[PDB]
RNA sequence: AAAUUCUUGGACCGGCGCAAGACGGACCAGAGCGAAAGCAUUUGCCAAGAAUGUUUUCAUUAAUCAAGAACGAAAGUCGGAGGUUCGAAGACGAUCAGAUACCGUCGUAGUUCCGACCAUAAACGAUGCCGACUGGCGAUGCGGCGGCGUUAUUCCCAUGACCCGCCGGGCAGCUUCCGGGAAACCAAAGUCUUUGGGUUCCGGGGGGAGUAUGGUUGCAAAGCUGAAACUUAAAGGAAUUGA
């Protein structure tokens, strides 16, 4: 049974991507079938901002950021809840989940 | 302007008039009919020294062509090597006017 | 007409030696005895006089070349590069 | 729309269609007279020219060949001529 | 190189800016005009170092001055905002001199 | 490539008369087109039509009624003699008082049951009804 | 779409109804045919002659001003080429493409391409030899074409 | 059985079906 | 979770250099180019190509194609050069009832390049090519055409960057009682019992079996062509309700 229009991938008129590694394990997958995440946190969270804050020797110091962008294969994806499966209707919208908070 | 001078070339020798070979350029030169020289890149120093000389004293324009004798004889469209023509006539082709 | 199915010049060789040894020789012995075109005056006059040295029929011109071909790659290679670093010597 | 007229199309979608499309094929391009600022006489000149253009006596070149019409060097000014 | 013999190596980035009345999401440059960019920063960037001395350089990169000149110079071209030397290598110096140092150091 | 024109002009009238709309543009124009539409034209199958004359293979546009349910090409153009023409229209036409065969006889571009009217055979062209 | 390649282009030239000759167009038949026979002997194919005569000279079709086409005339007087200019040009450019494969074994996508436009050649020069333009003992050969440009 | 490893058994077996039939011819 | 392993003969860590061979992130997209396989640092050189523009030229020169031909990822084979990382085989440490595995450390052939073979992939869109017709809508890439207005050069013309449309090819997308289909679904997988646009390849219940044999290609590995005896009432596809 065909379950997805595009084979679950971004593939339209290539015919060969070139793979990636991914993170959390080695999985060699193809860089358009991959879940990317791009994360930006600071460096420290939420707890210790107020700790260096105080102990900081400049005046209004603004902590830096720390950018770093992941790669996930389909099976950590689903084992580390990035991404979970939905009902066959709700296969079919692809608008990113709210980005309020 | 490789393609140009072998366009001009295959135009000069389908209309106008030409000598192919040394020693007949030379008695072309000494007898002052040469309007152009063209020598191949590979052509013996000596001789080419020679026509470059003999050019100077006839007041004639010389061409480097920028192939050796085989591919200088293909453009002019014969089945043998020339190392160095030399075009009498242009007839209706603007070689002389480069 | 043709008189052998794969075996060429090395059909002088019989059953000796090997199949592969043959193969591998056949080759070499192919560009040993061609005939090259002479850079110099355009003929296909260049012989292997012997290894290392070719000769031109017509030019009467003697050239240090290859052991089996009448020059290598690697000598090209040379050639080229050598010419690059003289230019950057120069600037 | 069902029943729409195919015999009397209007000008202004007559205008928009394909040039091999219309009812009737006819060429986008047209002829022009171009006119040098200094010189006083007056060249037939293609729209989509596709060549360089200079006027007789090689006074100025007239216009440059482009990937559509042929844009005119400054000062020349020209018309579309017809019959 | 600069007129004394400090060789440098000078990296130099750009992005491409999107308008401010621009509806398109992308913003991308063509091929021909990315290659005419990077042959203007190439061309800005040697004229900017290699006609005077270390000292004035490093005048220079202390602002961004040899990247602003990058953004007028390619607006033309495409606009593009984000330029930055982002990185000074220096490969070979001098033979080292004592007195032209205690110059660097008043 | 384009290989049979009156299969492309009945094939185009066919899927503009089972969508509803009220006239067709058939891009190559034939004197086989304009004759067979004059046959259909006889029987008020069609409406009347009109050839648009440039100077290459013209266009037409043809009015359409309501009553065409199927215009059809056979391929090849078999031939058929007086004896064959029964079991022809037996296959190819839905009953025996409507449908008609058309077929091109050295009398001319003409449907079947006048065809037997004049006692010729000729080759099959197509069917409407 | 295209013999060779998957491509269906659209573009072509679009002609016009009017098959008369402009009001404003003063040349007649006899001198503008002079003005091809001299531009022959410039040097140039047919199918330029009649580019420089419709964005310079402004006659829109030679057939249309004269009663002959711009190749029918040449040859009707003498200065037409020996082999016709579309073979001739492809003839032209796979001696360009066997000449720059020969000095790089390893372009793979230049000896495709070679075999596309010496199948080309072949298509072409048996229509010429059935229209009798072409003697029909003649043959392409790889090795000859070179000295014919 | 996947078929794979299936034509991996059939290629082995036949590559000594050979070997023991040049062994004889 | 540990152990094999390295470690006062100074490991790991911090700094400065040097060498070597790989690789080309982020930008990178349901974007592009190519016949497909495939293709991603800069610059240069050489040859090729689609689309668009065309009031240029020839005038049917065309379409699909047994036989035959060129290219064909990875792995593999043969000669050389090189060998950083990774890593078939192998070795050891774990785990386990066993563990010739999954986990860990080391590590050979290979992975890299040059020149020759091999011709197979879920080589997939599981969907021949050419041609015509049948709904909309918003996009995106290339070329062309037109138009308010912003913004550079500035010194205005004109070219660039945005914006608003139109045309032709292209990659896709959303929606639909077009129609079809066993259905999933498909603007093609429609225009089919109202059955005929042209043409190529190819299937005939499941196994035996892509097997035996013969022939042919290859250095080999193997490729192509390819049965029968015998066995068996099912094997299978889409969807539904349960567990
Ligand atoms: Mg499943
Ligand atoms: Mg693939
Ligand atoms: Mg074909
Ligand atoms: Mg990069
Ligand atoms: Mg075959
Ligand atoms: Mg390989
Ligand atoms: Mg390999
Ligand atoms: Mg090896
Ligand atoms: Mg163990
Ligand atoms: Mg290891
Ligand atoms: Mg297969
Ligand atoms: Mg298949
Ligand atoms: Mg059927
Ligand atoms: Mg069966
Ligand atoms: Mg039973
Ligand atoms: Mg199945
Ligand atoms: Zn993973
Ligand atoms: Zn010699």
């Amino acid at each position: 049974t065909k379950k997805r229009r595009n084979n679950g991938r971004a593939k339209k008129g290539r015919g060969h991507v070139q793979p990636i590694r991914c993170t959390n394990c080695a999985r060699c997958v193809p860089k358009d079938k991959a879940i990317k995440k791009f994360v930006i946190r600071n460096i420290v969270e939420a707890a210790a901002v107020r700790d260096i804050s105080e102990a900081s020797v400049f005046d209004a110091y603004v902590l830096p950021k720390l950018y770093v962008k992941l790669h996930y294969c389909v099976s950590c994806a689903i084992h580390s809840k990035v991404v979970r499966n939905r009902s066959r209707e709700a296969r079919k919208d692809r608008t990113p989940p709210p980005r309020f908070r | 302007s490789l393609e140009s001078i072998n366009s001009r070339l295959q135009l000069v020798m389908k209309s106008g008039k030409y000598v192919l070979g040394y020693k007949q350029s030379l008695k072309m030169i000494r007898q002052g009919k040469a309007k152009l020289v063209i020598l191949a890149n590979n052509c013996p120093a000596l001789r080419k020294s020679e026509i470059e000389y003999y050019a100077m004293l006839a007041k004639t324009g010389v061409h480097h062509y920028s192939g050796n004798n085989i591919e200088l004889g293909t453009a002019c469209g014969k089945y043998y090597r020339v190392c160095t023509l030399s075009i009498i006539d242009p007839g209706d082709s603007d070689i002389i006017r480069s | 007409a043709k008189r052998t199915k794969k075996v060429g010049i090395v059909g002088k060789y019989g059953t000796r030696y090997g199949a592969s040894l043959r193969k591998m020789v056949k080759k070499i012995e192919i560009s040993q005895h061609a005939k090259y075109t002479c850079s110099f005056c355009g003929k296909t006059k260049m012989k292997r006089r012997a290894v290392g040295i070719w000769h031109c029929g017509s030019c009467m011109k003697t050239v240090a070349g290859g052991a089996w071909t009448y020059n290598t790659t690697s000598a090209v290679t040379v050639k080229s590069a050598i010419r690059r670093l003289k230019e950057l010597k120069d600037q | 729309p069902l029943a729409k007229d195919l015999l009397h199309p209007s000008p202004e979608e007559e205008k928009r269609k394909h040039k091999k499309k219309r009812l009737v094929q006819s060429p986008n391009s047209y002829f022009m007279d171009v006119k040098c600022p200094g010189c006083y006489k007056i060249t037939t000149v293609f729209s989509h020219a596709q060549t360089v253009v200079l006027c007789v006596g090689c006074s100025t070149v007239l216009c440059q060949p482009t990937g559509g019409k042929a844009r005119l060097t400054e000062g020349c000014s020209f018309r579309r001529k017809q019959h | 190189k600069t007129t004394d013999g400090y060789l440098l190596r000078l990296f130099c980035v750009g992005f491409t800016k999107k308008r401010n009345n621009q509806i398109r999401k992308t913003s991308y440059a063509q091929h021909q005009q990315v290659r005419q960019i990077r042959k203007k920063m190439m061309e800005i960037m040697t004229r900017e170092v290699q006609t005077n001395d270390l000292k004035e350089v490093v005048n220079k990169l202390i602002p961004d001055s040899i990247g602003k000149d990058i953004e007028k110079a390619c607006q033309s071209i495409y606009p593009l905002h984000d330029v930055f030397v982002r990185k000074v290598k220096m490969l070979k110096k001098p033979k080292f001199e004592l007195g032209k140092l205690m110059e660097l150091h008043g | 490539v384009r290989m049979n024109v009156l299969a492309d002009a009945l094939k185009s009238i066919n899927n503009a008369e089972k969508r509803g709309k009220r006239q067709v543009l058939i891009r190559p124009c034939s004197k086989v087109i304009v004759r067979f539409l004059t046959v259909m034209m006889k029987h008020g199958y069609i409406g009347e039509f009109e050839i648009i004359d440039d100077h290459r293979a013209g266009k037409i546009v043809v009015n359409l009624t309501g009553r065409l349910n199927k215009c059809g090409v056979i391929s090849p153009r078999f031939d058929v003699q007086l004896k064959d023409l029964e079991k022809w229209q037996n296959n190819l036409l839905p009953s025996r008082q409507f449908g008609f065969i058309v077929l091109t006889t050295s009398a001319g571009i003409m449907d079947h049951e006048e065809a037997r009217r004049k006692h010729t055979g000729g080759k099959i062209l197509g069917f409407f009804f | 779409g295209r013999m060779h390649a998957p491509g269906k282009g659209l573009s072509q030239s679009a002609l016009p109804y009017r098959r008369s000759v402009p009001t404003w167009l003063k040349l007649t038949s006899d001198d503008v045919k002079e003005q091809i026979y001299k531009l022959a002997k410039k040097g140039l194919t047919p199918s330029q002659i009649g580019v420089i005569l419709r964005d310079s000279h402004g006659v829109a079709q030679v057939r249309f001003v004269t009663g002959n086409k711009i190749l029918r005339i040449l040859k009707s007087k003498g200065l037409a080429p020996d082999l016709p200019e579309d073979l001739y040009h492809l003839i032209k450019k796979a001696v360009a493409v066997r000449k720059h494969l020969e000095r790089n074994r390893k372009d793979k996508d230049a000896k495709f391409r070679l075999i596309l436009i010496e199948s080309r050649i072949h298509r072409l020069a048996r229509y010429y030899k059935t229209k009798r333009v072409l003697p029909p003992n003649w043959k392409y050969e790889s090795s000859t074409a070179s000295a014919l440009v | 059985m996947r078929a794979k490893w299936r034509k991996k058994r059939m290629r082995r077996l036949k590559r000594k079906r050979r070997k023991m039939r040049q062994r004889s011819k």
